[PDB]
C-alpha cells in the first residue's frame, strides 16, 4: 500500500521439514497488452489456411494467464535430485499464488525514440478462474510457464481457448467466453493478489522402478502343481496326435501359470536414432497412431504409458510414445536429432509391453485336424494383438515425470472416464489449481471534445512489471526398503567440462542438458 | 564360457498339402547367456520363385512345393559362438 | 516507509562507554548492475588465459555485497590511536548493519545525454547470508571496503566466487551457487534493511610488544644449578678428550636452561629497501616461499606471525611476508618502491624467529672420533633448520592488524586445523559476520505484442544509492602495568609541513600517510 | 583452442662467475587449459661434460663456462598445441 512501500518480500527457499517439502518460487513477470484491448476471433482461415486435421475456431482474448504446470518452475535441481534419489512418491498438497509489486509503465514513441515513463495511476487486472468456467488451457506444456532460473524475467503467455468447429466456422454450440464478465480485482502499482488453493487427494506419483519383472515374479526354486500342455505329436509321421502334460517349474519359466499380465498396448512406429537403418522413405505423418474422433486425425502423442523399447536396444525409441524436450537454444521447427534430448522409458519395462512391440498373439482359428463331414486340416494360426484393452487383473505403471515436464492437467468434465492419469504425465485432478488471468486496463488516450459512440481504439501503449510467487507444499513418502544390494541413484559426472551442468554459460544462458526422470529407486513388485 | 546349444524341434516332419502352412521352433536354444540372434537358411530345396531367409525364433513356412527339405538354424550368442543344428523337412 | 520521509538517520558517532567503544559509521553507496542481471561464468579461457599455477574457474554474479571488515571503516584514526596508546586488547562485541534511505534512479540514454530520473517503484534486493552457505568472500583485504574518509562515496564491489578447477575447466564437485534461491528482501526506495548480529567468543587481540626478550627471561644475579658441557679437549693436541662440564650462570646466557623456546619458522627470502645491495636478478617469483598444494605454487604471503628484521637491520623486508599497502593515488601495478608503505614487524622479534633468519641449527651425525671397527673420525657437523613445525612449549606472537588491515576471516570448514588466527591479521571466527548481498531487481523495457519464451534479454539501466551503517561493539582490556619509564606512545609529528596527516589534500583526496600498528604498550612476558 | 603462449623470463642476461647458477622462470606459460609439461633444450652452447634436459618449470643452472648461452622453452598444453620460445643467456 502506497507508491513508496514494497508489497511484498522476494521469497524462493526451498524448505524440507521431512514428509513435507515447501518450495515457493519467485520471478519477475513483464505483460504487454496483447490484441489492442480486443477479443480478436482466430480461425485457420484468419491464419492461412491448414489441412483437415489442424482446422479450428478460436478466440484471442487479450489477458496474459500466469503458467507454473512445470516441475523445474519450483524444484531447482538440487532440489529434483534430493527427491527422487531418496523418496517413492510425491503430491502437491497446498498452493499459495502471491503476486506482488506491480508497476505499471507508460510508452511513449516520438520519432522513433522509447522513453518510459511509469503510471503511478494506471491499474492491472487479476483474478482466478475459481470455478473452472474458464476453458482449460493449462495442462499441454505449453511454452509460457515459469524461467527455469530465477533471475531469468519472462514475458506472460497470451490466453486464447479454442472451441467447436466445422472446418473454420462455428456452430451453435461454439461458446465465446468474455474474459471481463468475470469479477476481476484492480491492482494499481501498491496492492498485491494472493489466493490459497488446498490440492485435492490426488494419488502418490510413483517414483520408483519395479526391481521384479512381472513376467518373473514366481519363485525358481520349486514346481507349481498345474500342469500345462506339452506335447501334442507324439513324432514325426501320419496320424500320431497325443496330449502330454507336464508339470510348469522352473526349468520352463515360459508357460508358469500367472496371477497378472501387463498393461494396455497400443502400438507405436519405430524409429531408431541410428538415421541410416530408418527407411528411406517420409514416414513421419504417414504411419503413425493416431485416434481421430470427428472424422479429422490426431498423433496418439505421447498415448497410454509403454516401455520404449526392449532391454538392450538403446537407440530405437516410438515414433510418437515419448516426451522430446528441446534443449536451450534450440529452433523452433526442423532441428537436427541432437540438438532435441528424447525422454527414453525404459523404466518400466517391467509392467508395460514395449512401445513398439505386439503384446503377444492370440489364436484365430480352430486346430480340428480332422473334422466331421467338413475336413479342412486346419492348423492352429496365431494373430498378434496391436492393440489391446484393459482385461480382469492387468496391472500397469503410469507414465513418468520429468524435471520439464507437466504437474498436473485437469480431468475433462465428462460422464465417465478410466485411471485419469494425463498421458504426458503428472497428476489427474478434477478441481486442478485455477487460472491467473491478468490483464492491464486501457486507458484510453485522448477522445474528442465532440461525442462520439464508437469503441474508441485509440489507446496509450503501456505494460507491467512486478514479480510472481507460487509455494506449493508437497507430500513426501519416505523410502523404508531392505534391499542390501547399493540402491541406483542421480549423480552429476565428476569430469572436468567447460560448463557446470545446470549452470549458466559464458554469455549468460542456463542450460539444462538433460531430462530428469523421477524412477530411480528400486521396489519390488 | 559354454557355446550355444541349438535344439530345433521337431526334427523330422511328414506334411502332406492344402495344408503346406508349416512351423519348427527354434526357440529352444540352451546357453548361459542371451542368444543375440538365430538365423535360418535353406541348404536344399526343390526350385522355387522365392528362398528362406529369417532372424525369427520361430521360423513360419507357407506355400511349400513337394519335395524333400533341409533347414539351418544358426545361433549366436553374446561372446560369439555359434552352433549349428539341421532340420530335416519332408512334404508328401 | 513512504516516499517522503527518511528511513533512518545518520549516525557516526564514536561512543566510549570505558571497556566498550562503539563505533558507529555510514558512508553512501552506489551499487549499478553487474553483468546486466547474468551468471556469465569466469576462467582463464575467457580472461585470456593464465600460467598453471593462476588457472581458476567460477561464477560472477551479479550481485554486490558490502564489505567493512578493515579497520579504518570504523576507527577514525583519533578513535585508533586512543584504542593502540593505551589499551592491551580488543576484539569486536557485537554488530549491527542498518541498511536505510535507498533511492532507485533510472538512467536513459537519448543522443549521447545522460537523463537521471529516479524510479519511485522499482526494487533492490537485500538478504543475509546467515549461514554460510554461500562461499565467503570477505576476508582476502579485498579493495571494496567502506571509504577511509565518511563523505567519501564508494561503488558496491561485485560478488563472484570460485570453485574447483582442473586447468581452467570444472569438475563434477564444482558448485554454482545461485544467490537467488535464496530468500532476499525486496526494498523500493521507502524500506530499510537490518540485522543485528553476535560476535561469537574470540580471543583478545594482542595490542602490546613485548618488553623481555624471550631468550633473555632468567636472573641476571644468580647461577642456575644446572651444569652444561663447557670444554671437550683439555687443549690443543693429539688424543686429548674430556668432559669437563660448568655452572650455567649470568656471565653466559647462551647456554642457560630455558622452560620455553620461539615460535615457528618458515624462512623468507631477503630484499633490502636500498636498491644497491640486492642481487642483480629476478629473483621475485624464482625464490620465494610457497606452499602449492594440488601441484600449483602460491607464495607463503604473508606466511606465519614472524619478525621482519633483526635488531638494526631496518632496510630489509622479507619478499612475501609482509602487508604491503598502497598509498592513495598509487598505480595498480609497477608501482616504485616510494609509493608503497610497507608494514615492518620488529614488535615482536622478542618470541619470534626472525623471518629471514634460519631458526638455529640442529646436529645431524654422531660425533664419535673414534669407532670400534667403523673409523670415520666424524666430527659434530651441524646443519641448518630453514623451516621448524611447532613443539611442546613454544610460544609465539600472532601477527599484528593496523589500521588499514583486515578484521575476520572465516575459519575454513575443515576437519581440523591449528590456532587459528588469519595469517594477514585479526580474529579467527567459526561463524564471521555474514555478508550482506544486494542487487537491484531487472525491469524488462518493453516485452514484445507477439509471446517469445526467451530470458528477455533487453533490461532498462538504473542504479541504486542510500546509506550503510555498521555499529560494531568491541570489549577493551584496559592496562594496569607498574612500569616507571613512561611507556612509548603513537603520536603525529609536530611540524610545519603542507598537509595535516590523515587530512584531506588541497583537491580533496584523503591521504593516510603510514600504517598504523596496534603494538605499542609494553607488557612484560 | 588458443594455443598456449610460452613467455621466457628474463629473456637476457648477464652474470659473470663465482656466482654461475642462474634461474630463468619458464612458469608464465600463459594457456587457457593447464599446461601439460615443460620441455627445456639447450640449442647452442661451449663445449662441456653435461647437456642440459629438464622438464622443471623454473630451470636451475649450475656450472656455467664462460661463452654464449641459447636455451629453448617448449610448452605443450592439454590438447597438445606446442608454442617454443628462446632465452639468451651471456655469461662474462
Amino acid at each position: 500500500d502506497g507508491v513508496g512501500s514494497s508489497s511484498g518480500n522476494w521469497h524462493c527457499d526451498s524448505q524440507w521439514l521431512g514428509d513435507r517439502v515447501i518450495t515457493t518460487s519467485t520471478r519477475t513477470w513483464a505483460l504487454p497488452t496483447y490484441n489492442n484491448h480486443l477479443y480478436k476471433q482466430i480461425s485457420n482461415s484468419t491464419s492461412g489456411g491448414s489441412s483437415n486435421d489442424n482446422a479450428y475456431f478460436g478466440y484471442s482474448t487479450p489477458w496474459g494467464y500466469f503458467d507454473f504446470n512445470r516441475f523445474h518452475c519450483h524444484f531447482s535441481p538440487r532440489d529434483w535430485q534430493r527427491l527422487i534419489n531418496n523418496n517413492w512418491g510425491f503430491r502437491p498438497k497446498r498452493l499459495n499464488f502471491k503476486l506482488f509489486n506491480i508497476q505499471v509503465k507508460e510508452v511513449t514513441d516520438n520519432n522513433g525514440v522509447k522513453t518510459i515513463a511509469n503510471n503511478l495511476t494506471s491499474t492491472v487486472q487479476v483474478f482466478t478462474d475459481s470455478d473452472y468456467q474458464l476453458p482449460y488451457v493449462l495442462g499441454s506444456a505449453h511454452e509460457g510457464c515459469l524461467p527455469p532460473f530465477p533471475a531469468d524475467v519472462f514475458m506472460i503467455p497470451q490466453y486464447g481457448y479454442l472451441t467447436l468447429n466445422d472446418g473454420s466456422q462455428a456452430v451453435g454450440r461454439s461458446s465465446f467466453y468474455c474474459l471481463e464478465y468475470f469479477p476481476s480485482q484492480m491492482l494499481r502499482t501498491g496492492n498485491n493478489f494472493q489466493f490459497s488453493y488446498e490440492f485435492e487427494n490426488v494419488p502418490f506419483h510413483s517414483s520408483y522402478a519395479h526391481s521384479q519383472s512381472l513376467d518373473r515374479l514366481m519363485n525358481p526354486l520349486i514346481d507349481q502343481y498345474l500342469y500345462y500342455l506339452s506335447k501334442t505329436i507324439n513324432g514325426s509321421g501320419q496320424n500320431q496326435q497325443t496330449l502330454k502334460f507336464s508339470v510348469a517349474g522352473p526349468s520352463n519359466m515360459a508357460v508358469q501359470g500367472r496371477n497378472y499380465i501387463p498393461g494396455p498396448s497400443y502400438r507405436q512406429q519405430r524409429v531408431s536414432t541410428t538415421v541410416t537403418q530408418n527407411n528411406n522413405s517420409e514416414f513421419a505423418w504417414p504411419g503413425a497412431s493416431s485416434w481421430a474422433l470427428n472424422g479429422r486425425n490426431s498423433l496418439m502423442n505421447p498415448g497410454p504409458a509403454m516401455a520404449s523399447h526392449k532391454e538392450g536396444e538403446d537407440r530405437f525409441f516410438p515414433l510418437s510414445g515419448s516426451l522430446i524436450f528441446g534443449k536451450q537454444g534450440t529452433g523452433r521447427d526442423n532441428v537436427d536429432a541432437d540438438k532435441v534430448m528424447i525422454t527414453n522409458e525404459e523404466e518400466i519395462k517391467t509392467t508395460n509391453p514395449v512401445a513398439t512391440e505386439s503384446y503377444g498373439q492370440v489364436a484365430t482359428n480352430h486346430q480340428s485336424d480332422g473334422t466331421l463331414a467338413v475336413p479342412f486340416k486346419a492348423q492352429a494360426q496365431t494373430g498378434w494383438v496391436q492393440n489391446q484393452g484393459i482385461l480382469p487383473g492387468m496391472v500397469w505403471q503410469d507414465r513418468d515425470v520429468y524435471l520439464q515436464g507437466p504437474i498436473w492437467a485437469k480431468i475433462p468434465h465428462t460422464d465417465g472416464n478410466f485411471h485419469p492419469s494425463p498421458l504426458m504425465g503428472g497428476f489427474g485432478m478434477k478441481h486442478p489449481p485455477p487460472q491467473i488471468l491478468i490483464k492491464n486496463t486501457p486507458v484510453p488516450a485522448d477522445p474528442p471534445t465532440a461525442f462520439n459512440k464508437d469503441k474508441l481504439n485509440s489507446f496509450i501503449t503501456q505494460y507491467s512489471t512486478g514479480q510472481v510467487s507460487v509455494e506449493i507444499e508437497w507430500e513426501l513418502q519416505k523410502e523404508n526398503s531392505k534391499r542390501w544390494n547399493p540402491e541406483i541413484q542421480y549423480t552429476s559426472n565428476y569430469y572436468k567440462s567447460n560448463n557446470v551442468e545446470f549452470a549458466v554459460n559464458t554469455e549468460g544462458v542456463y542450460s539444462e542438458p538433460r531430462p530428469i526422470g523421477t524412477r530411480y529407486l528400486t521396489r519390488n513388485l | 564360457n559354454r557355446p550355444p546349444i541349438a535344439i530345433v524341434s521337431p526334427q523330422f516332419q511328414e506334411i502332406s498339402l492344402p495344408t503346406t502352412s508349416t512351423v519348427i521352433d527354434g526357440s529352444q536354444s540352451t546357453d548361459d547367456d542371451k542368444i543375440v540372434q538365430y538365423h535360418w537358411e535353406e541348404l536344399k530345396g526343390p526350385l522355387r520363385e522365392e528362398k528362406i531367409s529369417e532372424d525369427t525364433a520361430i521360423l513360419k513356412l507357407s506355400k511349400l512345393v513337394p519335395g524333400n527339405y533341409t533347414f539351418s538354424l544358426t545361433v549366436v550368442d553374446s561372446d560369439g559362438a555359434t552352433n549349428s543344428t539341421t532340420a530335416n523337412l519332408t512334404v508328401n
